[PDB]
Protein backbone atom coordinates (compact mmCIF):
# COMPACT_ATOMS: atom_id res chain seq x y z
CA UNK A 1 0.00 0.00 0.00
CA UNK A 2 1.33 3.62 -0.97
CA UNK A 3 -0.82 6.48 -0.43
CA UNK A 4 0.06 9.80 -2.55
CA UNK A 5 -1.77 13.15 -1.13
CA UNK A 6 -3.65 14.35 -4.12
CA UNK A 7 -4.75 17.99 -2.91
CA UNK A 8 -7.47 18.64 -5.79
CA UNK A 9 -7.56 22.46 -6.17
CA UNK A 10 -9.65 24.12 -8.33
CA UNK A 11 -11.83 27.03 -8.71
CA UNK A 12 -15.48 27.04 -6.85
CA UNK A 13 -18.61 25.67 -9.25
CA UNK A 14 -16.12 23.83 -11.64
CA UNK A 15 -15.96 20.26 -10.29
CA UNK A 16 -13.13 19.57 -7.61
CA UNK A 17 -16.12 17.88 -5.31
CA UNK A 18 -17.91 16.78 -8.36
CA UNK A 19 -15.28 14.90 -9.12
CA UNK A 20 -14.29 13.68 -5.76
CA UNK A 21 -17.67 12.91 -4.64
CA UNK A 22 -17.78 10.63 -8.15
CA UNK A 23 -14.04 9.15 -7.50
CA UNK A 24 -13.94 8.90 -3.31
CA UNK A 25 -18.08 8.22 -2.65
CA UNK A 26 -19.66 7.93 -6.89
CA UNK A 27 -21.67 10.15 -6.86
CA UNK A 28 -22.14 13.43 -9.06
CA UNK A 29 -22.88 16.57 -6.49
CA UNK A 30 -26.35 18.33 -7.67
CA UNK A 31 -25.57 21.83 -6.61
CA UNK A 32 -22.13 23.86 -5.42
CA UNK A 33 -20.48 22.04 -3.04
CA UNK A 34 -19.66 24.58 -0.07
CA UNK A 35 -16.22 22.93 0.58
CA UNK A 36 -13.43 23.94 3.35
CA UNK A 37 -11.59 21.15 2.86
CA UNK A 38 -12.42 17.11 2.78
CA UNK A 39 -10.00 13.68 3.72
CA UNK A 40 -10.91 10.65 1.75
CA UNK A 41 -9.48 7.43 0.95
CA UNK A 42 -10.18 4.84 -2.21
CA UNK A 43 -8.73 1.82 -4.13
CA UNK A 44 -7.74 2.55 -7.38
CA UNK A 45 -5.42 0.86 -9.84
CA UNK A 46 -2.63 2.39 -11.95
CA UNK A 47 -1.38 0.56 -15.60
CA UNK A 48 -2.25 -2.85 -14.12
CA UNK A 49 -0.65 -1.07 -10.13
CA UNK A 50 -2.71 -0.85 -7.18
CA UNK A 51 -2.53 2.12 -5.19
CA UNK A 52 -3.74 4.04 -2.45
CA UNK A 53 -5.02 7.53 -2.52
CA UNK A 54 -5.48 9.73 0.10
CA UNK A 55 -7.13 12.28 -1.01
CA UNK A 56 -7.98 15.93 -0.23
CA UNK A 57 -10.93 18.57 -1.49
CA UNK A 58 -9.89 21.59 -1.35
CA UNK A 59 -12.02 24.95 -1.40
CA UNK A 60 -11.77 27.42 -4.39
CA UNK A 61 -12.58 30.22 -2.37
CA UNK A 62 -10.49 33.07 -1.97
CA UNK A 63 -11.51 33.04 1.79
CA UNK A 64 -9.72 29.89 3.56
CA UNK A 65 -6.61 30.45 1.26
CA UNK A 66 -4.53 29.84 4.08
CA UNK A 67 -6.00 26.76 5.03
CA UNK A 68 -5.83 25.47 1.51
CA UNK A 69 -2.13 26.37 1.39
CA UNK A 70 -1.71 24.68 4.58
CA UNK A 71 -2.95 21.76 2.55
CA UNK A 72 -0.40 21.89 -0.29
CA UNK A 73 2.20 20.88 1.85
CA UNK A 74 2.70 16.86 1.63
CA UNK A 75 0.89 17.34 -1.94
CA UNK A 76 2.26 14.63 -4.12
CA UNK A 77 0.29 15.75 -7.25
CA UNK A 78 -1.86 18.82 -7.71
CA UNK A 79 -5.36 17.97 -9.46
CA UNK A 80 -6.49 21.51 -10.68
CA UNK A 81 -10.56 21.35 -11.42
CA UNK A 82 -11.83 24.15 -13.97
CA UNK A 83 -15.01 24.15 -15.82
CA UNK A 84 -15.11 24.09 -19.18
CA UNK A 85 -18.21 26.06 -18.75
CA UNK A 86 -16.66 28.22 -17.30
CA UNK A 87 -13.23 28.81 -18.59
CA UNK A 88 -12.99 31.84 -16.62
CA UNK A 89 -11.50 29.28 -14.25
CA UNK A 90 -9.20 28.18 -16.39
CA UNK A 91 -7.48 31.92 -16.40
CA UNK A 92 -7.53 31.42 -13.16
CA UNK A 93 -5.94 28.34 -13.32
CA UNK A 94 -3.35 30.15 -15.52
CA UNK A 95 -3.22 33.14 -12.97
CA UNK A 96 -3.69 31.67 -9.01
CA UNK A 97 -4.25 27.97 -8.78
CA UNK A 98 -1.29 26.30 -10.35
CA UNK A 99 1.07 29.22 -9.76
CA UNK A 100 -0.02 29.06 -5.63
CA UNK A 101 0.07 25.16 -6.29
CA UNK A 102 3.57 25.71 -7.41
CA UNK A 103 4.99 28.40 -4.82
CA UNK A 104 3.49 25.98 -1.98
CA UNK A 105 4.91 23.18 -3.98
CA UNK A 106 7.69 23.41 -6.98
CA UNK A 107 8.35 20.36 -9.11
CA UNK A 108 6.13 18.49 -7.61
CA UNK A 109 3.42 17.26 -10.11
CA UNK A 110 0.52 18.67 -11.33
CA UNK A 111 -2.52 17.03 -13.22
CA UNK A 112 -4.64 19.29 -15.45
CA UNK A 113 -8.36 17.82 -15.42
CA UNK A 114 -10.92 20.31 -17.83
CA UNK A 115 -13.99 19.19 -15.63
CA UNK A 116 -17.55 19.13 -17.97
CA UNK A 117 -15.92 18.15 -21.31
CA UNK A 118 -19.02 16.82 -21.89
CA UNK A 119 -20.87 20.12 -22.68
CA UNK A 120 -18.23 21.18 -25.19
CA UNK A 121 -20.59 19.82 -27.00
CA UNK A 122 -24.25 20.93 -24.94
CA UNK A 123 -26.46 23.32 -26.45
CA UNK A 124 -26.54 25.00 -22.95
CA UNK A 125 -22.89 25.33 -22.40
CA UNK A 126 -21.96 26.50 -25.76
CA UNK A 127 -24.91 29.39 -25.98
CA UNK A 128 -24.03 30.45 -22.66
CA UNK A 129 -20.27 30.67 -23.46
CA UNK A 130 -20.74 32.45 -27.04
CA UNK A 131 -23.21 35.10 -24.94
CA UNK A 132 -20.11 35.51 -22.82
CA UNK A 133 -17.65 35.91 -25.43
CA UNK A 134 -16.05 32.76 -24.27
CA UNK A 135 -15.58 29.33 -25.83
CA UNK A 136 -15.68 25.88 -23.93
CA UNK A 137 -12.51 24.72 -22.87
CA UNK A 138 -10.81 22.82 -26.39
CA UNK A 139 -8.24 19.78 -25.54
CA UNK A 140 -5.75 22.07 -27.49
CA UNK A 141 -6.58 24.78 -25.03
CA UNK A 142 -6.08 22.89 -21.98
CA UNK A 143 -3.24 21.28 -23.41
CA UNK A 144 -1.79 24.28 -23.84
CA UNK A 145 -2.40 25.47 -20.29
CA UNK A 146 -0.39 22.01 -19.43
CA UNK A 147 2.33 22.88 -22.06
CA UNK A 148 2.97 26.32 -20.63
CA UNK A 149 2.36 25.44 -16.70
CA UNK A 150 4.08 21.97 -17.00
CA UNK A 151 0.97 19.90 -16.23
CA UNK A 152 1.72 16.16 -16.22
CA UNK A 153 -1.13 15.69 -18.77
CA UNK A 154 -4.33 17.63 -19.42
CA UNK A 155 -7.01 15.21 -18.76
CA UNK A 156 -11.00 16.24 -19.12
CA UNK A 157 -13.33 14.97 -16.95
CA UNK A 158 -17.58 15.04 -16.86
CA UNK A 159 -18.88 14.20 -13.41
CA UNK A 160 -22.28 14.50 -14.75
CA UNK A 161 -21.67 11.49 -16.96
CA UNK A 162 -19.28 10.13 -14.66
CA UNK A 163 -16.40 10.55 -17.47
CA UNK A 164 -12.69 9.78 -16.61
CA UNK A 165 -13.15 10.66 -13.31
CA UNK A 166 -11.49 7.07 -12.00
CA UNK A 167 -8.59 7.85 -15.08
CA UNK A 168 -8.20 11.53 -13.66
CA UNK A 169 -7.60 10.24 -10.39
CA UNK A 170 -5.27 7.33 -12.28
CA UNK A 171 -3.28 10.05 -14.09
CA UNK A 172 -3.16 12.22 -10.74
CA UNK A 173 -1.15 8.82 -8.71
CA UNK A 174 0.88 8.50 -12.20
CA UNK A 175 2.00 11.49 -12.48
CA UNK A 176 4.40 10.39 -9.32
CA UNK A 177 4.84 6.77 -9.80
CA UNK A 178 6.13 7.71 -12.93
CA UNK A 179 7.59 11.29 -13.10
CA UNK A 180 6.93 12.66 -16.22
CA UNK A 181 10.25 13.70 -18.26
CA UNK B 1 -36.15 21.40 18.54
CA UNK B 2 -34.35 19.20 15.85
CA UNK B 3 -30.44 20.15 16.13
CA UNK B 4 -28.51 21.91 13.53
CA UNK B 5 -25.89 20.76 11.29
CA UNK B 6 -23.90 18.54 13.74
CA UNK B 7 -21.75 16.80 10.67
CA UNK B 8 -19.26 19.48 10.54
CA UNK B 9 -16.36 19.82 8.32
CA UNK B 10 -14.17 22.22 10.49
CA UNK B 11 -9.90 22.42 10.67
CA UNK B 12 -9.12 21.17 14.19
CA UNK B 13 -5.59 22.70 15.26
CA UNK B 14 -2.95 22.86 18.15
CA UNK B 15 -0.29 25.49 18.36
CA UNK B 16 1.99 23.63 16.09
CA UNK B 17 -0.30 21.05 14.62
CA UNK B 18 -1.10 20.40 11.03
CA UNK B 19 -4.84 20.45 11.20
CA UNK B 20 -7.15 17.06 9.93
CA UNK B 21 -10.22 17.37 9.04
CA UNK B 22 -12.72 15.29 9.61
CA UNK B 23 -16.82 14.86 10.07
CA UNK B 24 -17.16 15.54 13.78
CA UNK B 25 -20.55 15.34 14.99
CA UNK B 26 -21.68 17.43 17.67
CA UNK B 27 -23.62 15.34 19.89
CA UNK B 28 -21.41 13.15 21.69
CA UNK B 29 -19.90 14.83 25.13
CA UNK B 30 -16.70 17.25 23.94
CA UNK B 31 -14.68 14.65 26.28
CA UNK B 32 -14.72 11.94 23.32
CA UNK B 33 -14.20 14.73 20.69
CA UNK B 34 -11.10 16.62 22.32
CA UNK B 35 -10.19 12.88 23.26
CA UNK B 36 -10.43 12.19 19.59
CA UNK B 37 -8.13 15.55 18.84
CA UNK B 38 -5.79 15.03 21.63
CA UNK B 39 -4.78 11.44 20.39
CA UNK B 40 -4.70 12.49 16.83
CA UNK B 41 -2.01 15.01 18.42
CA UNK B 42 -0.44 12.04 20.61
CA UNK B 43 -2.63 13.93 23.85
CA UNK B 44 -3.21 12.12 26.47
CA UNK B 45 -4.40 14.30 30.03
CA UNK B 46 -7.75 15.35 27.79
CA UNK B 47 -9.14 17.24 30.66
CA UNK B 48 -6.43 19.76 30.70
CA UNK B 49 -7.05 20.91 27.19
CA UNK B 50 -10.21 22.17 25.51
CA UNK B 51 -10.82 22.84 21.94
CA UNK B 52 -11.12 26.61 21.20
CA UNK B 53 -11.55 28.83 17.87
CA UNK B 54 -9.32 29.57 15.94
CA UNK B 55 -11.22 32.86 15.40
CA UNK B 56 -10.30 36.21 17.09
CA UNK B 57 -12.09 35.28 20.11
CA UNK B 58 -9.63 32.20 21.34
CA UNK B 59 -12.64 31.04 23.47
CA UNK B 60 -11.84 27.56 24.61
CA UNK B 61 -14.50 25.53 23.56
CA UNK B 62 -17.14 23.50 26.49
CA UNK B 63 -20.46 22.70 26.30
CA UNK B 64 -21.15 26.40 26.59
CA UNK B 65 -19.61 27.67 23.17
CA UNK B 66 -19.46 24.27 20.54
CA UNK B 67 -22.73 25.32 18.76
CA UNK B 68 -20.18 28.16 17.48
CA UNK B 69 -18.32 25.66 15.32
CA UNK B 70 -19.40 26.25 11.84
CA UNK B 71 -18.16 24.77 8.63
CA UNK B 72 -14.76 26.39 8.01
CA UNK B 73 -14.05 27.83 11.55
CA UNK B 74 -10.39 26.61 12.62
CA UNK B 75 -10.65 24.66 15.65
CA UNK B 76 -7.33 25.41 17.59
CA UNK B 77 -6.48 22.91 20.28
CA UNK B 78 -5.27 24.25 23.66
CA UNK B 79 -4.96 24.33 27.54
CA UNK B 80 -8.14 23.92 29.11
CA UNK B 81 -10.13 26.89 30.87
CA UNK B 82 -9.29 25.52 33.90
CA UNK B 83 -5.37 24.79 33.17
CA UNK B 84 -5.48 28.49 31.60
CA UNK B 85 -6.60 29.99 34.62
CA UNK B 86 -4.06 27.60 36.82
CA UNK B 87 -1.08 28.93 34.03
CA UNK B 88 -2.60 32.35 34.82
CA UNK B 89 -2.34 32.28 38.99
CA UNK B 90 1.70 30.80 38.42
CA UNK B 91 2.44 33.43 35.51
CA UNK B 92 0.25 36.52 36.80
CA UNK B 93 1.23 36.66 40.33
CA UNK B 94 5.16 35.36 40.22
CA UNK B 95 8.43 37.68 40.57
CA UNK B 96 9.26 36.97 36.63
CA UNK B 97 8.78 40.54 34.74
CA UNK B 98 7.88 39.53 31.58
CA UNK B 99 6.26 36.76 31.68
CA UNK B 100 3.93 38.65 33.49
CA UNK B 101 3.43 41.07 31.17
CA UNK B 102 2.53 39.08 27.92
CA UNK B 103 0.54 36.03 30.39
CA UNK B 104 -1.55 39.49 31.66
CA UNK B 105 -2.10 40.65 28.31
CA UNK B 106 -3.32 37.05 27.71
CA UNK B 107 -5.40 37.51 30.74
CA UNK B 108 -6.80 40.57 29.59
CA UNK B 109 -7.78 39.00 26.10
CA UNK B 110 -8.86 35.65 27.89
CA UNK B 111 -11.13 37.67 30.77
CA UNK B 112 -14.36 37.78 28.14
CA UNK B 113 -14.51 34.42 27.81
CA UNK B 114 -17.16 33.00 30.52
CA UNK B 115 -16.06 29.70 29.99
CA UNK B 116 -12.33 30.63 31.23
CA UNK B 117 -13.87 33.24 33.68
N1 LIG C 1 -22.90 19.17 -16.00
C1 LIG C 1 -21.86 19.03 -15.18
N2 LIG C 1 -21.72 19.89 -14.11
C2 LIG C 1 -20.66 19.75 -13.27
C3 LIG C 1 -19.72 18.75 -13.48
N3 LIG C 1 -18.78 18.85 -12.51
C4 LIG C 1 -19.11 19.88 -11.70
N4 LIG C 1 -20.28 20.44 -12.15
C5 LIG C 1 -20.98 21.59 -11.56
O1 LIG C 1 -20.13 22.27 -10.65
C6 LIG C 1 -20.83 22.62 -9.48
C7 LIG C 1 -19.88 22.66 -8.29
O2 LIG C 1 -19.17 21.46 -8.19
P1 LIG C 1 -17.56 21.47 -8.14
O3 LIG C 1 -16.92 21.71 -9.49
O4 LIG C 1 -17.11 20.15 -7.54
O5 LIG C 1 -17.16 22.62 -7.09
P2 LIG C 1 -15.62 22.64 -6.64
O6 LIG C 1 -14.73 22.54 -7.86
O7 LIG C 1 -15.36 21.50 -5.70
O8 LIG C 1 -15.34 24.04 -5.88
P3 LIG C 1 -15.69 24.22 -4.32
O9 LIG C 1 -16.65 23.14 -3.89
O10 LIG C 1 -16.30 25.58 -4.11
O11 LIG C 1 -14.43 24.17 -3.49
C8 LIG C 1 -21.94 21.59 -9.34
O12 LIG C 1 -23.11 22.19 -8.84
C9 LIG C 1 -22.17 21.10 -10.75
O13 LIG C 1 -23.36 21.64 -11.27
C10 LIG C 1 -19.86 17.89 -14.56
O14 LIG C 1 -19.03 17.01 -14.76
N5 LIG C 1 -20.93 18.03 -15.41
MG1 LIG D 1 -14.31 22.29 -4.13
Amino acid sequence: MQSIKCVVVGDGAVGKTCLLICYTTNAFPKEYIPTVFDNYSAQSAVDGRTVNLNLWDTAGLEEYDRLRTLSYPQTNVFVICFSIASPPSYENVRHKWHPEVCHHCPDVPILLVGTKKDLRAQPDTLRRLKEQGQAPITPQQGQALAKQIHAVRYLECSALQQDGVKEVFAEAVRAVLNPTP
Amino acid sequence: MPPPADIVKVAIEWPGAYPKLMEIDQKKPLSAIIKEVCDGWSLANHEYFALQHADSSNFYITEKNRNEIKNGTILRLTTSPAQNAQQLHERIQSSSMDAKLEALKDLASLSRDVTFA
